[PDB]
RNA sequence: CGCCGGAAGACCAAGGGUUCCUGUCCAACGUUAAUCGGGGCAGGGUGAGUCGACCCCUAAGGCGAGGCCGAAAGGCGUAGU
RNA sequence: UAAGGUGAUAUGAACCGUUAUAACCGGCGAUUUCCGAAUGGGGAAACCCAGUGUGUUUCGACACACUAUCAUUAACUGAAUCCAUAGGUUAAUGAGGCGAACCGGGGGAACUGAAACAUCUAAGUACCCCGAGGAAAAGAAAUCAACCGAGAUUCCCCCAGUAGCGGCGAGCGAACGGGGAGCAGCCCAGAGCCUGAAUCAGUGUGUGUGUUAGUGGAAGCGUCUGGAAAGGCGCGCGAUACAGGGUGACAGCCCCGUACACAAAAAUGCACAUGCUGUGAGCUCGAUGAGUAGGGCGGGACACGUGGUAUCCUGUCUGAAUAUGGGGGGACCAUCCUCCAAGGCUAAAUACUCCUGACUGACCGAUAGUGAACCAGUACCGUGAGGGAAAGGCGAAAAGAA
């Protein structure tokens, strides 16, 4: 019932990274996704003497809202919407704009 | 599991219940001596005792 | 009794403090307008 | 309690009314007496706690007819 | 000087404990009122 | 006797301290954390079976849990039973 | 150097409940400062056939099968507990 | 139903799962320590101590079950005392306790008003107690009416602040009759014929519908400002869907939904239909509720305070007639009219909301609204019953400052 899943190619619709593309690392139960190279923050990380990790300005990805991305139709090169239909016995996702199965 | 243990009878289920409680005692001594790294084994053995005792009751009282 | 004082929850009967005729130093010769 | 066993009379409440019509609560008690009744059907005396009006019910109905309504009520004598 | 509260655990439980409240009908209405108010401690017990 | 499934639940942990290590060196005594409603006869029959040693005597005590203030909640740790198990002088562990 | 020493010493009951011991910290708490503490945090510590409880036995008294009594709720009480 | 998961503060560790045995949601099951009616005895609640019977044993001991009181029924026993009864033991079935209001019954104030106060008022209110149900109570004329007629009970609007009652003061306050909601009638006091012909109760099965998880669900980008566009400007599309919520500022077309159309392996509520058990319809004949009706005395209830006071109830003392007879029509008598007490059952219209779901508001917005938007009946106060707070907001994102 989820329209955006892991390992999908998405394009960002809203924000500072609007128009950029990437792959979904994971979906969160908050209704947020982490996309590669998208929504980057700089965390001033404290040192701890266990873990063998020193401090530093670490650059990581922040979670963006799932309604702020769309599935990327690679055939058309555009953001598309997702429907649901029954090909065989089982449910699939398809693109709205050409009715082709994802 | 729960289908491999349905194809045993009551005395073989009594044999496996005692084997699971012996392992549960040995995991306790390793976890309480700082020697158990795989702490996920404690939940697995605990819920397999619950499976065996479930099947023993639905063979006797049924 | 004063049973829900938030300024002084430890005490319920307080007129031995400020009422002059209930203090321990009250003398009845103060009441001489009789 | 002050209950007749045959008729079921019990104390009821009312008023003492004086000449100036002051009202004070009083009770009205039944005229209860303990009496042993001969049962010819059993050669046995049965003691009941009855009112004086309940004695006239027994004199009219008979003691066996009265004791049968006492079993049907579930009263214990 | 000597004050009014002189504690004794036996006299506390015999006077207002749980079995003392459950012994009469008026004590059982104390426990019904305290349950209806939703109190965390019903009686003066251990 | 007893039941063996009862035996497999009595002993919980070995207790680690300086008093627990002195008692093994000088007095030949292991200190164990046992079940709360365990008896001295159940502890003795469990050590002799699950550790395969010979027990001379068992001394027990109940430890009372401490009241700790975590953040602002006023909490309390649980109670536990502690056993001093004296082995015979031809011993192990 | 000074003070108590039929206590201001020692051991308990009652009551309290970790205040006990060790390490560490000094914001707040301590009528001042605090490196110290009955304060904060972490760890440790209470071992019984003979001591005490529980147990057996009863006092005052309580409760009380049946019972007697009472508008109801209940009151008193026998055998007992 | 699914590509993600192992509840929260609250990360981390160690793992599980990805086309179906991860997790999540629903039905039916299993487990369910101790206290509590608490029920084997006891007790300072969450503890102490047993008796009996089976099964085990490594002989030290274990495991399970039963054992409260009362009521009803049955069996076996069994005194003073011959029969007997009382009593005793055992077995089966039921009850017990809790819960916000609503309902019926048993008891029942005072402040207050009367500008004082005693009759009267407050008020059969508050409160205490008993009992029952999903509703309860009431209910099929010994009723009204007025010479014409109506036709069980309950509830609503009139009648009417009228008629009356009343230290005729303060106050209390109908009925007849009319309009509506709803609508329903039966049984015993007994025999014969005909039997099991109506109805009701329980259960089985079938069908229909609903509930307890769910499934699908339309249509938008270009540019400007800006941290960010859902805003401005321009040009399109959907609508049985422009209810609502979210998304970095105000979105029908980004997300969740919404209108609409579908879904049950299993349990269950109604609606029929049918099977079984129990119940028995109909005809004729007969019968027609006695310490009762009424009365005296004392009280109470009727709007009605003893008044000229009918009617109802009864603590006490009495005491009829039996359809050729009785009750009532507001003192009482005559005439006339009307109805059959002293046995019982009964749906709907009515009352209420502890709880569940949906939706709504010229309701509140942190001194407000529940005491409580927050780990609140908490902290704290009190021997106890009981009393009872304060305390919401970084940002879009912790990017919470290496
Ligand atoms: N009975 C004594 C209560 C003491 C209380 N704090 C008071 O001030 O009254
Ligand atoms: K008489
Ligand atoms: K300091
Ligand atoms: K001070
Ligand atoms: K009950
Ligand atoms: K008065
Ligand atoms: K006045
Ligand atoms: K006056
Ligand atoms: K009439
Ligand atoms: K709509
Ligand atoms: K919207
Ligand atoms: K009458
Ligand atoms: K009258
Ligand atoms: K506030
Ligand atoms: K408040
Ligand atoms: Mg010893
Ligand atoms: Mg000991
Ligand atoms: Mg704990
Ligand atoms: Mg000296
Ligand atoms: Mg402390
Ligand atoms: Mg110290
Ligand atoms: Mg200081
Ligand atoms: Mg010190
Ligand atoms: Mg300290
Ligand atoms: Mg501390
Ligand atoms: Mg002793
Ligand atoms: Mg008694
Ligand atoms: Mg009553
Ligand atoms: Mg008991
Ligand atoms: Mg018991
Ligand atoms: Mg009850
Ligand atoms: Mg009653
Ligand atoms: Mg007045
Ligand atoms: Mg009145
Ligand atoms: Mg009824
Ligand atoms: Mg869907
Ligand atoms: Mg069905
Ligand atoms: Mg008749
Ligand atoms: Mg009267
Ligand atoms: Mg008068
Ligand atoms: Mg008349
Ligand atoms: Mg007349
Ligand atoms: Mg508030
Ligand atoms: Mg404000
Ligand atoms: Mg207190
Ligand atoms: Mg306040
Ligand atoms: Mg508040």
């Amino acid at each position: 019932a989820a329209k955006i899943r892991r390992d999908d190619e998405v394009i960002v619709l809203t924000g500072k990274d609007k128009g950029k593309r990437g792959k979904v690392k994971n979906v969160l139960s908050s209704g947020k996704v982490i996309v590669e190279g998208i929504n980057l923050v700089k965390k001033h990380q404290k040192p701890v003497p266990a873990l063998n990790q020193p401090g530093g300005i670490v650059e990581k990805e922040a979670a963006i809202q799932v309604s702020n991305v769309a599935i990327f139709n690679a055939a058309t090169g555009k953001a598309d919407r997702v429907g649901f239909r029954f090909e065989d016995g089982k449910k699939v996702r398809f693109f709205k704009s050409n009715s082709e199965t994802i | 599991k729960a289908k491999e243990l349905r194809e045993k009878s009551v005395e073989e289920l009594n044999t496996e219940l005692l084997n699971l409680l012996r392992e549960q005692f040995n995991l306790r001594m390793q976890a309480a001596s700082g020697q158990l790294q795989q702490s996920h084994l404690l939940k697995q053995v605990r819920r397999d005792v619950a499976r065996v005792k479930t099947l023993l009751n639905e063979k006797a009282g049924a | 009794m004063e049973n829900n004082s938030r300024t002084m929850p430890h005490i319920r009967r307080t007129t031995h403090i400020m009422k002059f005729a209930h203090r321990n130093s009250f003398d009845f010769h103060f009441f001489n307008a009789r | 309690s002050r209950v007749c066993q045959v008729t079921g009379k019990r104390p009821v409440t009312g008023n003492n009314r004086s000449h100036a019509l002051n009202a004070t609560k009083r009770r009205f008690l039944p005229n209860l007496h303990s009496h042993r009744f001969w049962v010819e059907s059993e050669k046995r005396f049965v003691t009941l706690r009855v009112s004086a009006k309940g004695m006239r019910v027994i004199d009219k109905k008979g003691i066996d007819t009265v004791l049968a309504e006492l079993r049907a009520r579930g009263e214990k004598y | 000087m000597k004050r009014t509260f002189q504690p004794s655990v036996l006299k506390r439980n015999r006077s207002h404990g749980f079995r003392a409240r459950m012994a009469t009908k008026n004590g059982r209405q104390v426990l019904a009122r305290r349950r209806a108010k939703g109190r965390a401690r019903l009686t003066v017990s251990k | 006797m007893i039941r063996e499934e009862r035996l497999l639940k009595v002993l919980r942990a070995p207790h680690v301290s300086e008093k627990a290590s002195t008692a093994m060196e000088k007095s030949n005594t292991i200190v164990l954390k046992v079940a709360k409603d365990a008896t001295k006869a159940e502890i003795k029959a469990a050590v002799q079976k699950l550790f395969e040693v010979e027990v001379e005597v068992v001394n027990t005590l109940v430890v009372k849990g401490k009241v700790k203030r975590h953040g602002q909640r006023i909490g309390r740790r649980s109670d536990w039973k502690k056993a001093y198990v004296t082995l015979k002088e031809g011993q192990n562990l």
